[PDB]
């Protein structure tokens, strides 16, 4: 019989596709794995397949958001069939997006220790979601990076950032991840993007 | 804004094709499938099929499969949808479709305008030649060694825009001569063309195993292009 | 060296149709004009039409000429011809050649190995569901309720839409899983029920609401709509 | 009236189009022209039409070469038509193609004064008709050119070129254009390249 599929891992690039992965075991003669998704919340039924880690991807249309969905891997080679485990996703944990793109770094005016980020969402994005956000930084010389976290509301028109507590006339290198709130997928690393604080404390 | 821009109406003769574009806007192309779905005059709608042009794969209503292809140019932010083999009862309007809605796929949320294709006989740069070649024998049969002369008689005087093929069996046609008398490359010079006017005649000086073949004439005056309907050389 | 391959061999039934590649290499592809010609099995030879790749003109065989249509790619080289409205009688092999004599154009210097297509009785979700919708008219009046209905052949849970089309226009999404109204929808406008049978209500019919109500389920390929429910001012 | 079309002038890119300008004249009311072109010695007919340097263009097939053509346009008005003069033409006259594309510009070995370079063809190149090139060249200092002329024959494969009587030990910029021998229209110059003599004076 060929090996029990395991240690199955999907994610979701947003309206891109969904990849699952298994461990298929040793595989000894010619073995054809089919991935069973059950999505649409028990409703729908859709299954990719593949050959002798391996992986496996589903596409829009047959991919809704939110769900809860069930992926089981069969493997089948001349000796025989097996299941895995079956396992349970929820696709909103799950959603990877692209990057975002700063396109301005500077300071408000007259006020110190204080630079100001703003830029694009990543074009693709679920606009029925939450984004939170990590922005690293560190100065010119710096090589460790600090980090700051924030959230960001789906309705919140707003995407800009005071980032206080910094020196005087110093340049800041800088770069933006982002995911939605429920997501333990965090986007890359933004393109890196350089500013600089005022003179002073006042 | 999202926006989608179909190209202008269309008239197409029964047994052509028609291909209908539909230019996307305000919003990045591959991330959407787009469906296709035609109304003809009075009636209700009907699906085509969809495309999604993340990685190009289709999804064609079976209804059509032999005839729609539906395309993708990510390049243009553009949709094509091709319907072939049209009869009049594709008469309708055709409108392209984005699946916008994360929670709804495969409902239809934003339309383009529509493209009317009619099909009727009123639908639908060439030389405007009507040249008949006929050639003499049909077939012969002949020995190694042999002169053999085979002819060729156009419809109207076409000068010397006469080229010779042949073609052995199982092979494509190999273009032996062409205005009248000049040799194309790679070919032995026992064969020799002459003739002008209408009248035309491949010569074969000796007869060699490879020659065992059917010789065509074409003229190349002007399109449509026509040929001869062939001389089959035969061993006796 | 000048090559032409073409693409393998199809099966086709009557009334389909079939596109047939030729990939050039080993020259410039846009000098050329590539033409297309066939051999129906034991028949003479039959110009179809040409193309030129440098600028996209074409040029049919009047006998062919609606059926017919020839594409050229630069950017890969590729000439296309297809064939449309397949009949038995277009069984043959097709063949690309490219036209090279510096002093001797309309002729056929190269040639490729030609592709067979053969025209025979012998030549995706997989959903089959109706959608039925009752009645195909009505007459009502401003400020009546009007209630539309629509069946599935088999249970499709909350998978339904409905969708809206004033004369001469686009259909517009009013509903989709049976009961989420769409963006920009009045809230007079409901939708409800699930398995086989859907309802549109609408509360209180305006002027702008006169027009044909269409269902579709969404629940997977291929896509069927109900035949309608035209709203007509009594 | 229209003004009577004059100052026609044609121009073959080679396997790409024939073009024909003229001047056309007195722009008074919208005006049709109409190229008429007997080619193929007399045997065949084309044309083309334009409206408001007015400008008409003609494709292969319907291009042989080589050829001597006619050229007639006609231009018409609400007052009438009027044709230009015949003009006479040999296409190979006017055939322009593409630059040639040096690949190497070396010595050969031991080979004193010289350099030697070998080109490509143009991608669109008529195998059928004797080339004649113009071959450009100066030091790295100069501000101006020298220029040498040489043919090869049609049936002649070897493309390069044993350029004399230069400096020893010197780099020098070289450019290279072609065009068939009957035709007055010479390719732009290729991409420059440069090389450089051996040391000495002695062939060893
Ligand atoms: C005929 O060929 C000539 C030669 O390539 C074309 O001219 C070029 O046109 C492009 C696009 O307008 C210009 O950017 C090039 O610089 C032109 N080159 C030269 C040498 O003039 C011309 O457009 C062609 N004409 C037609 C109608 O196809
Ligand atoms: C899915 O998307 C990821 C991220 O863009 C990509 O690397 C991967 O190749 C995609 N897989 C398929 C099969 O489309
Ligand atoms: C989906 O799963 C989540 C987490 O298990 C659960 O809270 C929720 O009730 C499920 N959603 C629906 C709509 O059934
Ligand atoms: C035609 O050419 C002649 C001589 O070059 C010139 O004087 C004349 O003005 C031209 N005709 C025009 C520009 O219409
Ligand atoms: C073409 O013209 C040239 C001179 O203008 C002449 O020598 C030649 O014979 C002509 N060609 C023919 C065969 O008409
Ligand atoms: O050599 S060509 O350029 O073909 C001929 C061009 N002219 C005739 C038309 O202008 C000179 C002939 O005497």
């Amino acid at each position: 019989l060929p090996a029990k599929p395991e240690n199955i891992s999907c994610v979701y690039y947003y309206r891109k596709n969904l990849t699952c992965t298994w461990s298929p075991g040793k595989e000894t003669s010619y073995t054809q794995y089919t991935v069973k998704r059950t999505y649409a919340f028990g409703e729908k039924h859709d299954n990719c397949t593949t050959n002798s880690r391996a992986s496996c991807s589903f596409f829009l249309p047959r991919i809704t958001i939110p769900d809860n969905y069930t992926i089981e891997v069969e493997a089948e080679n001349g000796d025989g069939v097996i299941k895995s485990h079956m396992t349970y996703w929820r696709l909103e944990n799950i959603a990877k997006t692209e990057p975002p793109k700063i396109f301005r770094v500077k300071p408000v005016l007259g006020i110190k220790r204080m630079i100001q980020i703003e830029w694009i969402k990543p074009e693709l994005a679920p606009v029925s979601s939450d984004l939170k956000y990590t922005l690293r930084f560190r100065t010119v010389n710096s090589t460790s990076w600090m980090e700051v976290n924030f959230a960001k509301n789906r309705k919140d028109k707003n995407q800009t950032y005071n980032l206080t507590g910094l020196q005087p006339f110093t340049e800041y290198v800088i770069a933006l991840r982002c995911a939605v709130k429920e997501s333990k997928f965090w986007s890359d690393w933004s393109q890196e993007k350089m500013g600089m604080t005022e003179e002073g404390t006042s | 804004q999202v926006q989608l821009v179909q190209s202008g109406a269309e008239v197409k003769k029964p047994g052509a094709s028609v291909k209908v574009s539909c230019k996307a806007s305000g919003y990045t192309f591959t991330g959407y499938i787009m469906n296709w779905v035609r109304q003809a005059p009075g009636q209700g709608l009907e699906w085509m099929g969809l495309i999604n042009p993340y990685n190009g794969g289709t999804d064609y209503n079976p209804q059509f499969q032999d005839r729609v292809t539906i395309t993708a140019d990510k390049s243009t932010s553009t949709a094509y949808m091709e319907l072939s083999s049209l009869r009049s009862e594709d008469t309708a309007v055709y409108y392209c479709a984005r699946d916008g809605y994360d929670d709804g796929p495969y409902t239809l949320e934003t339309w383009g305008q529509g493209t009317l294709v009619t099909v009727s006989s009123g639908g639908g740069g060439g030389g405007g030649s009507d040249i008949q070649m006929t050639q003499s024998p049909s077939s012969l049969s002949a020995s190694v060694g042999d002169r053999v002369t085979i002819t060729c008689q156009a419809s109207e005087d076409i000068y010397s825009f006469v080229a010779w093929y042949q073609q052995k069996p199982g092979k494509a046609p190999k273009l032996l001569i062409y205005n009248a008398q000049t040799e194309a490359q790679g070919v032995p010079s026992r064969f020799s063309g002459s003739g002008s006017g209408t009248d035309f005649t491949l010569t074969i000086s000796s007869l060699q195993p490879e020659d065992f073949a059917t010789y065509y004439c074409q003229h190349h005056y002007d399109s449509p292009l026509t040929f001869g309907g062939g001389t089959k050389v035969e061993i006796k």
